């Protein structure tokens, strides 16, 4: 397996959809049939509704290469299922250190209240277990990659689960893949993912921000495009070095800002260049749900980052793929099912 | 590493309330993308946007046809030709229904239409009727949202339900030229479009409908099987 | 073929 | 020793779609035909053998005609006994037909 | 009305309602959720969820409501994401088991049915 | 122009007056009528499965076509008909001139044979693949008329021989890279290499090269192309044993040792367009037919 | 359909507006007509109204032009369509009215590949006619039905419900063809 | 493209004037009605 | 590879009639047969 | 309405290393999108496709094409093209190197080309020389991979490099039919695509490339 592998931590499922706040409108509660009327009003964090850290590997494994999935299972009627499932795609799961205490698929979620419904976590998952002492040994070293769906950053211990594997990440020679795609607590504010968080948010390496994800993480109005505004251009952002530079970070070989299938830009140590894209899934109304985004988009850099492994800071080495990502992003959102909606 | 593919819209002319005219620029294009863009774009532009448009009308008290009614200049087949090309807007997939019922002598035109909620008409002097003396006018019609020229049978006889064969087309002209880009060894071209709708819809949207239809069309071959 | 006429034996 | 062993020996590519032409032509009849009549010295017998044989094949099982075309059944029954497939009646079917009729040109 | 009436059992308890849910007395395990208006795959589990809301008679309550609707609901929960049930028996003062990820209905039988 | 040699095409209104009793046949048979009137009855309000029938109980069954006014022995020839959708007969072009049918409106009539004996005749000896001389003296009767005529000639028609080609004369000595050695520019544009026919089609079809635009084949096969007495216009010789031999239209690079292969054809795309057809129109139906 | 030259025609094909030739200006072309017919017939006047039909659908003008108009000069008519042409295509800015290389000529391109076609095309707006003789007033078919009181044959043409005549010069075909059976069949059957 | 010239008068014999114009310059009147006596003797044959 | 001659001049209509009468006799009436179709075809293309 | 758009391949046919045959069927089209979709897909398949091949050779000790070597059966021209229609198939971008550095009076095939990981040999029956003189004899080979409709011109003459201009075709013919149905009130149609291939690309890899390629030119329009 010499290409430098993709861990994937969080949590270990199927169709589980981030960050949740008001889109552009509403839609009704009455007659569904498909209610996903939002595949065209949502606000950008559901304009890119992705998948989880394993379903991203059968999006680049259909291609074909080599990913895998780090973490745990259940155990019971739900866990089991998971090793079939799990088993079933094409992902990895033989360093499996299961507990044997929880509920599957279950994350229990008792009280914690002075009144009616502030609830937190109790003992959640039974998947969701890894510690700084359940952490697996392999983990980075026979990769260089690491996906993150960031719930594993509203856990308070899934934190430190990955910081302890920063002395995994530089025991040997690795980096990480953190696929923001911030779910509803971490899309807050800025002071939320600044410093409560503070290592996943600046410690990173080939890193995945959104716009969003810096708009709200940084400067609330004022940086409102730069360029824009001149004859029919979408007003997304001209972010770039000079709006990286509040929260950059070094020991790197090129990070990614990935915006959705917008605009991206991507940052080496010569030169920082940016790249456009667009959000589209009108083609047959009844045949998408605009999904795996972090999917088909994070799948294309890994591709090309394995075919060619001398992407390096090289111009067109990587402009081609983050265009080539920005395609392959907006394809697999409109497709019917997932599981045929994997880039081959 | 040379430039970065760019489109724009360089001119746009309303030459008439259902006339609407637009160009466009593409940019650095590498040699056959242009041929097929444009060929492709030309066939999905006059045969695959779809635009509603009334298809069947009813009328009050008329035997056939090819029958004249008293205060009224207009044989009732002008009155079905100059029906026509009424032309309307709509979003929804479905057949809906219409009305008008108006007096004597007025003169009557498209504004005279009693429309459902999510139809509406684009010019509102498209002549349809003229009258002269008193007589109470009454006439339903039906109005049906298909893709391409379709053909319907006279059944559905009531009184009388005459169907219009009404064309489907809200993209009146498409054309297209590839220049050169003199772009020294490497060679690039300049794609430049053209559209001419009714109307119905305008340019940059017909272009978005028509592009959107097509790759509709190229899709199942990415799934496997 | 109106010439002979078949028989099969 | 005579060096054209090969060169007039490699097989032509591209052919498949120049197979299938020739069978909903009727291409394949017609090649045949000449071939059952390649041994014969007066086609006029052959053709009233044929008939006759016909006739007897519509007389023995008389309820299966109408549909097979008896005349395409002796055909294919005597071209069937020196190889060459030849499925039975020269019959046509419609692999991919979800619908009742092709528009035939 | 009358013979044909409003055809929803699952009323989805948004007010007082379901905040008195957490705090009764009850002898069978209920449901509530957290969706959103895009809702993701929530709606995928809102097709099991008003299914066996109807399935079961008198016994299981299982009913949703809305997050971006009031943004308090959102982290009321500390929902983190979108699937956001609860498999409760009467947690007066205890635990129960939050249902999340997504889940064929034949299965959430089961588990229903040999635990909790 | 898409039907075969072997088959014509009916309208749906006159094949349903022609084997009406056959689609009775059909009907009946296969249970889905009772009676005699009933099934005429159905057949009379124009049912969905009524063309089921008669596309089903044609096919096998040969028409004779008769052009009314009959002049020689060709004028009256079987065909296998097939259902269109109009109101016109549609012919095959090359049976016309037997014919001698144009279009600018005539009219042709059908005529259906009821005895097996007479479809044995209708099939077996008048159709147009074994009539394909006339008892004049014996010519081919179905020959390319005049638009595939002119498609074949603009096909086959070379490219521009001489000064129609180059504006000066290319004697001209200059442009040699001309120096006391051939370390210089190396250019050449020459004429393409191609392996066989297929590359050659290829790289006609990626726009590379014209119709007419000369280009250099490679030959493994023996002599064919029409040549006479002839003479070659110059043949190089190297001080190695090299025989490079230029003729009218034909390269050949012979030696002293072995492997006179280097056998090159100046051609363009056209001829090549034009043997290949042929060629793989020969051993396409070879095949076809076992 | 008809015009006014002599040159007749049969609709053969009905095609869709995206399938057919459209000019430089992306208008697709109306009819089409073959070359041909015009060195056999020797009708070269159609050529010259194809032309100038043309320059009027530009210019919104109607030409009256007695015959015979080589009596004030010497090709008088090809002046006056080749005048019109360029005034058409300068005062309307349409270059490909009027090529100065092949006048009267312009390269069409094809309605399903986006090629041009190799060679100019003659284009124009001829003035076409539709003529009485419809096929519908043509077609025929006959199983069985009425027939003659004395010579007990189907009755004649449409009107009567008849069967098509065979006599003479056709059976002469079937005796060549050497088939007796079908020759039996239409004398007795 | 050429000439026409020397048609001939119904009863034999040939016509003084001579057409001396192609069908692309365009024939003159008295031209024009010369070139008539060879149309009738066209359909008086095809008819014959 | 068949037995085929590869001609580098005109096809007139002197010369279709004239290859015609050749691949008759050395193939017959059926295999003349489909060549015609296919010649008929690739004629009206070009 | 119902049954929603889909492709099935009924006929997939490896005849030999480097002949692949294929034919696709498409779904319930309506009227007139069958011919669009057709020719939109014959324009991309014919070229579109990036194909990896040899652009140029540096043969040592040689000034001109016309000069063969003793021991070698195939002239200098003839070694050209035999490095002309070698298959190779990549992901490459740009260029690499290349040698042919052997001695032996033996035959010299496809595996003495020494290829960088990311460029693999298709076939391996595939002759380049004949040698029989026991000389030594290099080559310095230069791939490439472009686009279908690419065109370059002839350049480095300095060190006596010998173009191999070549086609970049994967593809070898695309041929398209279309059938249709009536049931009386619906003109339900269907595609047919045939597709030949070279043999670094499997006749369904095409279906899929060919339409990522023209979707990925269409999507701008959108932006």
């Amino acid at each position: 397996g010499w290409p430098p592998l993709v861990c994937c931590f969080g949590a270990a499922q199927h169709a589980f959809v981030p960050s949740g706040r008001p889109a552009n409108r509403l839609i009704d509660h009455q007659i569904h049939e498909a209610l996903k009327e939002a595949l065209w009003a949502p606000d950008k964090f559901i304009r890119a509704p992705g998948g989880s850290a394993g379903g991203v590997a059968i999006a680049l494994a259909s291609l074909g290469g080599r990913v895998a999935f780090m973490g745990k299972l259940g155990n019971d009627d739900y866990g089991q299922t998971m090793l079939y499932y799990l088993n079933v795609k094409s992902v990895q799961t033989r360093s499996v250190c299961v507990d044997d205490k929880r509920w599957t698929a279950m994350s229990q979620m008792k009280i914690a209240k002075r009144g009616a419904l502030r609830a937190t976590t109790v003992k959640p998952c039974a998947e969701d277990s890894l510690s700084k002492s359940e952490i697996n040994i392999d983990v980075l070293k026979e990769a260089k990659m690491f996906y993150l769906n960031t719930s594993s950053l509203v856990d308070a211990n899934m934190r430190k689960t990955t910081m302890r594997a920063l002395k995994i990440s530089k025991k040997l020679g690795s980096v990480i893949f953190y696929d923001l795609n911030l779910p509803l607590p971490l899309w807050k504010s800025g002071e939320e993912t600044k410093s409560l968080i503070q290592q996943v948010w600046s410690l990173a390496d080939v890193i995945e921000v959104t716009k969003q994800e810096l708009e709200f993480l940084c400067g609330m109005n004022p940086p409102e495009e730069f360029d824009t505004k001149k004859n029919q251009r979408f007003k997304f952002e001209h972010y770039e070095a000079d709006i990286i530079a509040p929260l950059w970070h070094e020991n790197l070989k090129v990070l990614f800002v990935t915006n959705g299938t917008s605009k991206i830009h991507y940052y080496t140590k010569e030169h920082n260049g940016a790249v456009l894209g667009v959000e589209d899934a009108p083609m047959s109304p009844f045949t998408q749900d605009m999904s795996a985004s972090g999917d088909g988009l994070v799948a294309a850099l890994m591709r090309m980052l394995a075919v060619q492994p001398h992407l390096i800071t090289d111009k067109e080495y990587l402009e081609r793929s983050v265009k080539y990502a920005i395609n392959c992003g907006v394809i697999e959102q409109w497709i019917v099912t997932r599981q045929q909606g994997y880039p081959p | 590493s040379t430039q970065t593919l760019q489109w724009k819209c360089v001119e746009s002319r309303t030459d008439s309330k259902c006339l609407h005219y637009g160009r466009f620029i593409l940019s650095p294009l590498m040699k056959g993308q242009a041929d097929t863009i444009g060929i492709a774009m030309r066939r999905a532009l006059l045969g695959e946007i779809e635009g509603t448009c009334i298809t069947r009308a009813k009328s009050e008290k008329i035997p056939h046809e090819y029958s004249t009614i008293l205060g009224i200049q207009e044989s009732v087949h002008e009155i079905l030709m100059n029906l026509k090309e009424i032309v309307l807007r709509s979003n929804l997939y479905g057949t809906c229904e219409a009305s008008i019922c108006v007096r004597g002598p007025r003169g009557v035109t498209a504004q005279d239409i009693i429309l459902p909620p999510y139809v509406e008409i684009v010019d509102n002097t498209q002549h349809i009727a003229s009258l002269t003396e008193p007589i109470d006018l009454c006439i339903g019609l039906q109005l049906e949202r298909n893709r391409g020229y379709h053909i319907k049978a006279p059944n559905n006889f009531q009184d009388g339900s005459f169907p219009i064969d009404a064309l489907f087309m809200p993209v009146r002209n498409v054309n297209h030229s590839i220049h050169s880009y003199g772009n020294g060894n490497e060679k690039q071209e300049i794609l430049f479009l053209e559209i001419w709708t009714n109307g119905s819809l305008t340019p940059k949207e017909a272009l978005y409908e028509a592009s959107r239809n097509l790759i509709d069309l190229l899709i199942p071959f990415l799934h496997a099987e | 073929t109106g010439f002979k006429g078949f028989v099969h034996h | 020793k005579d060096v054209f062993m090969e060169a007039k020996l490699e097989r032509v590519p591209f052919l498949e779609e120049q197979m299938r032409k020739v069978n909903e032509g009727g291409g394949v009849m017609a090649g045949d035909i000449d071939r059952l009549m390649k041994s014969e010295d007066n086609r006029f017998a052959f053709v009233n053998e044929i008939a006759a044989e016909a006739t007897a094949y519509v007389n023995n099982n008389r309820d299966e005609y109408g549909h097979k075309k008896a005349i395409h059944h002796v055909l294919s029954n005597r071209m069937n006994d020196a190889g060459f497939a030849r499925p039975e009646a020269y019959l046509e079917t419609e692999p991919f037909s979800p619908g009742p009729t092709y528009l035939k040109e | 009305a009358k013979h044909v009436r409003e055809d929803y059992l699952v009323k989805k308890l948004s007010a007082n309602e379901i905040t008195e849910l957490v705090r009764g007395e009850r002898n069978v395990p209920l449901i509530i959720d957290f969706y959103a208006t895009w809702c993701g795959p929530c709606i995928l589990m809102a097709q099991e969820l008003e299914m066996l809301a109807v399935e079961y008679e008198k016994n299981a309550m299982i009913v949703k409501v809305d997050t971006d609707d009031e943004y308090e609901f959102a982290r009321d929960m500390q929902v983190r994401g979108l699937p956001t049930l609860y498999f409760i028996s009467p947690d007066p003062n205890k635990d129960a088991i939050r249902t999340e990820g997504l889940i064929p209905i034949q299965m959430m039988r089961d588990i229903l049915d040999n635990d909790m | 122009p898409s039907l075969s040699l072997h088959r014509c095409g009916l309208p749906r209104e006159i094949a349903i007056e022609l084997f009406q009793t056959f689609v009775i046949r059909g009907l009946i048979r296969q249970h889905l009528a009772s009676n005699i009137g009933v099934a005429k009855r159905k057949i009379r309000e124009k049912e969905p499965i009524v063309w089921k029938i008669l596309q089903e109980v044609m096919q096998g069954h040969p028409v004779l076509l008769n052009r009314a006014p009959t002049l020689h022995r060709l004028g009256i020839q079987a065909f296998q008909p097939i259902l269109v959708e109009g109101r016109a007969i549609c012919l095959h072009p090359l049976v016309c001139k037997g014919f001698n049918a144009d279009f600018d409106g005539d009219q042709m009539a059908v005529h259906v044979p009821l005895s097996l004996e007479a479809q044995a005749e209708a099939r077996l000896l008048m159709f147009s693949h074994m009539n394909l001389l006339s008892p004049a003296i014996g010519d081919p009767i179905s020959v390319p008329t005049q638009d595939m005529l002119i498609g074949l000639y603009i096909l086959t028609s070379g490219n521009r021989r001489g000064i129609c080609a180059n504006r000066y004369n290319p004697w001209n000595h200059k442009t040699y890279q001309n120096e006391r050695i051939d370390d210089t520019n190396y250019k050449s544009m020459k004429e393409p290499f191609f392996c066989n026919f297929y590359d050659a089609i290829g790289a006609y079809r990626q726009k590379r090269i014209h119709l007419d635009s000369p280009l250099w084949l490679r030959w493994q096969l023996d002599q064919r192309i029409i040549a006479s007495k002839e003479a070659p216009i110059e043949v190089h010789y190297e001080s190695l044993g090299t025989y490079h031999e230029i003729y009218a239209h034909y390269l050949i690079i012979r030696s002293v040792k072995k492997e006179i292969i280097d056998i090159y054809i100046r051609t363009t795309v056209g001829h090549i367009s034009l043997y290949r057809e042929i060629e793989e129109a020969i051993q396409g139906f070879y095949q076809a037919c076992s | 359909v008809a015009g006014r030259h002599g040159n007749k025609g049969i609709i053969s094909r009905i095609l869709l507006r995206q399938d057919m030739p459209y000019l430089q200006d992306g208008r697709p072309v109306d009819m089409i007509f073959n070359p041909l017919g015009v060195p056999s017939r020797m009708n070269v006047g159609q050529i010259f109204e194809c032309s100038l039909g043309l320059a009027g659908s530009l210019l919104d003008r109607h030409y009256r032009i007695a015959p015979f108009d080589e009596r004030y000069e010497q090709e008088a008519s090809r002046k006056l369509v080749f005048s019109e042409l360029y005034e058409a295509s300068k005062q309307t800015a349409n270059p490909w009215v009027f090529e100065p290389e092949y006048p009267g000529k312009s390269r069409i391109f094809d309605g399903r590949t986006g090629d041009p076609f190799e060679q100019p095309v003659i284009i124009g707006n001829p003035y076409i006619l539709k003529l009485i003789h419809q096929v519908d007033d043509k077609i025929h078919g006959r199983s069985s039905g009425h027939y003659a009181l004395v010579t007990q044959q189907p009755l004649r043409g449409r009107a009567k419900q008849g069967g098509q005549r065979v006599g003479e010069m056709e059976v002469w075909a079937l005796e060549g063809f050497g088939v007796a059976h079908i020759l039996q069949e239409m004398l007795t059957y | 493209v050429g000439m026409r010239g020397l048609m001939s008068d119904p009863q034999g014999q040939m016509i003084d004037l001579p057409i001396q114009s192609n069908l692309r310059e365009g024939l003159s009147l008295t031209e024009y009605i010369i070139s008539c006596y060879g149309a009738r003797k066209g359909v008086v044959d095809t008819a014959v | 590879r068949a037995n085929l001659v590869f001609h580098n001049k005109a096809i007139d209509g002197t010369a279709m009639k004239r290859l015609i009468s050749r691949l008759i006799d050395h193939f017959g009436m059926a295999y003349t047969s489909h060549i015609l179709d296919q010649l008929k075809t690739l004629g009206f293309q070009q």
